[PDB]
């Protein structure tokens, strides 16, 4: 980074919101549930004209259903510019949620992990270890300077300590520093050694249901509210997607268009 | 056929049970003295 | 076999571990447990 | 660390001495000799392991 | 004498020093966290101890330092909390209906208390001001009270037929209750099962530390509808596997110490100060 000078008299410029409406796509996640509650089929081209009014050109809008929270969690692709996550909330799903918001909001640095040869540590603070699949079941058993398990024997997978159960998406925190054994059913899951880097000013997570929950830092000291994690109450679906169009402006605000050299390419829905 | 019953243990007539094997899975640990470079050959092969 | 009796299963490879193993120290393990049931064996008598 | 390490833990100009963890699999057997007594075939002298 | 109290402490804000007052009688600051019986029925273990002290000596703290203490529920945990131990954590598991209870143990712990006895079925007791309740502990407290007139007449209860009395808590391990500040009150409770003491609430008890383990923000300590502060030592945390909530705070050990401080700390274990 190089640095740039700035006065602190020069006027403030224009408003970009209509260039960026019109140079940007938006792209919202939502359950099929509210599908299957507005009973509809219409409304897909209705909410794209509708959204035409408040300034987003018609191909603009994007709508990609997905079929509940945790099978959402797998493995998210998010094509897009502007990513709108609405996501239901309902007891007992607190801490998958607060893992897919923790994974979406937040930019990782994931490189690939070889269960079966190598024994994987925890490099610091900001390390995890994300696990995806149709049901992943990670067991971990900390190893020894010699490599010889405590609290668990190495060669025994009943003993170990299961951290994660049939869950399609786990992001374990283990003691750092320590070498651990994995047991994660290598057909079904595929895990990931990750580095949580910056935020990710793309997508913002519409909690739908109930109280202020989520908590993106996995530390329990911090559990900072961010502007992006927003919140609504609800009855009716329609009323929530209206309340979205109507203040897609101060959405769109909040979050800000994405600044990473990536290296992996993947499909997106630009314009 | 007989009077010895209800009696725990393990006999040796027939330990195998038509098994190849019995197998265990483990792993092990140690630090061992050994020549510098790897090229040398300690004897194993025997005749007695 | 009962409990006070012990088993004991040597164990060596074709691998490195092993090339010149004559002093060892630090040794330790982990291996999980195994069963053994014991099979039939007929004992064939001239008559009965 | 991995499953089949090859560890150093000092080195001199002749000997070394290696660190080895290896994942290993113990396939044993029992072994048994049946030794049947002599007379009218019907005792057996020992059955041992 | 004193430690100098009211004489003042005189320090420069351009100069960085050096020379620090090395004072320790202790073997060393020792960890010790209070946890569910729960949480180790879902473990099913019991090397597990030793694990986490493996853990911790990797994170810096010598073996004999940790401690961990196992109590049934939060509800039974909270008859006369006693807290034995130098770096106090407190997991408290969730769930719906325990919510006042749980804020109340909190409301217990975190802050320093100053109790009196109560003969109760004596006298007649007021509640001097905003810090000060009166705190009930037992097997079965269930509290009901009585106003009285300036006369000394009941309002709303004859103080003579009990079962007029307005119940405040009923049936409960710890009651913190509230009353009017500046009515007298005539008090009934099962005095074999419970023991009720008036007690003056100090500072806050900035040693331990609170690890809301379920969902959601519900701890009020500060009794005031008003104010309903959040205090860096009121953790909270989501949970499916205790085993990760473990290591999640053996990980992050060093920052809940770094908000705890264990320059507050008795000589006995009692959660309250208790001064006769
Ligand atoms: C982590 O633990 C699980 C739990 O055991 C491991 O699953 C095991 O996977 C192996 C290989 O897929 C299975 O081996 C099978 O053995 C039977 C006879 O024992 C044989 O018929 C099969 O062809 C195959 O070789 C093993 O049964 C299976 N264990 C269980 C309880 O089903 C898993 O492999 C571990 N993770 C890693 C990376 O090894
Ligand atoms: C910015 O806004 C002012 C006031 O509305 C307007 O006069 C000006 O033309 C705008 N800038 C541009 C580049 O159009
Ligand atoms: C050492 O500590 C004392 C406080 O007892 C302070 O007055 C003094 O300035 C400190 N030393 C230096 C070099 O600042
Ligand atoms: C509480 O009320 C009951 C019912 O009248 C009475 O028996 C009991 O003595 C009262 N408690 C005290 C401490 O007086
Ligand atoms: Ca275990
Ligand atoms: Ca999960
Ligand atoms: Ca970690
Ligand atoms: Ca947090
Ligand atoms: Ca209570
Ligand atoms: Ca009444
Ligand atoms: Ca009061
Ligand atoms: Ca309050």
């Amino acid at each position: 980074n190089i640095p740039i000078t700035g006065s602190m008299d020069t006027v403030y410029s224009n408003s970009t919101r209509e260039e960026v409406f019109l140079t940007s796509t938006l792209c919202l996640y939502y359950p099929t549930e509210a599908s299957t509650q507005i009973s509809d089929g219409e409304w897909k081209d209705s909410l794209s004209q509708m959204f035409l009014i408040k300034g987003w050109p018609t191909g603009s809008v994007y709508f990609k259903e997905y079929s509940n929270i945790v099978d959402f969690s797998v493995d998210p692709q998010l094509y897009c510019d502007y990513n709108l996550v609405l996501m239901k909330y309902d007891q007992s799903l607190e801490l998958d949620m607060s893992e897919l918001a923790d994974l979406i909001l937040n930019e990782w640095l994931c490189n690939p992990m070889d269960i079966t040869l190598y024994y994987y540590q925890q490099s610091g603070e900001s390390n995890k270890w994300i696990s995806m699949g149709s049901s992943c079941t990670v067991k971990v058993c900390p190893l020894n300077t010699q490599t010889l398990g405590i609290g668990c024997q190495t060669t025994n997978v009943d003993s170990f300590e299961t951290v994660a159960e049939n869950e399609k998406l786990a992001i374990v925190d283990v003691v750092d520093g320590i070498n651990h054994k994995i047991n994660l059913t290598t057909t079904t899951c595929t895990i990931r050694n990750c580095k949580k880097l910056g935020p990710r000013e793309n997508v913002a997570v519409i909690q739908v249901g109930g109280a202020n929950i989520l908590d993106i830092t996995a530390d329990p000291t911090t559990n900072p509210q961010i502007e992006r994690m927003m919140r609504v109450n609800w009855k009716r679906w329609w009323q929530v997607f209206y309340t979205i169009v109507d203040y897609i402006n101060q959405i769109v605000q909040v979050m800000s268009k994405r600044s990473r050299s990536l290296n992996s390419a993947a499909f997106y829905y630009r314009v | 056929r007989t009077r010895t019953v209800n009696l725990y243990g393990l006999p040796a007539a027939n330990p195998n049970n038509g098994n190849e094997y019995y197998e265990i899975s483990g792993r092990f640990s140690l630090i061992s003295l050994v020549p510098t470079n790897d090229d040398y050959q300690t004897p194993i092969m025997n005749s007695v | 076999i009962k409990e006070n009796s012990y088993v004991y299963v040597d164990y060596w490879d074709d691998s490195k571990a092993f090339r010149n193993i004559v002093y060892v120290r630090s040794l330790a393990a982990n291996l999980n447990s195994v069963r053994c049931t014991g099979g039939s064996y007929h004992f064939s008598l001239p008559v009965g | 660390a991995q499953v089949d390490e090859d560890i150093i833990v000092s080195k001199t100009s002749l000997w070394k001495e290696m660190q080895y963890n290896r994942d290993i699999i113990i396939r044993f057997k029992f072994g048994n000799s049946i030794v049947k007594m002599g007379g009218l075939g019907y005792k057996w002298s020992e059955i041992s392991y």
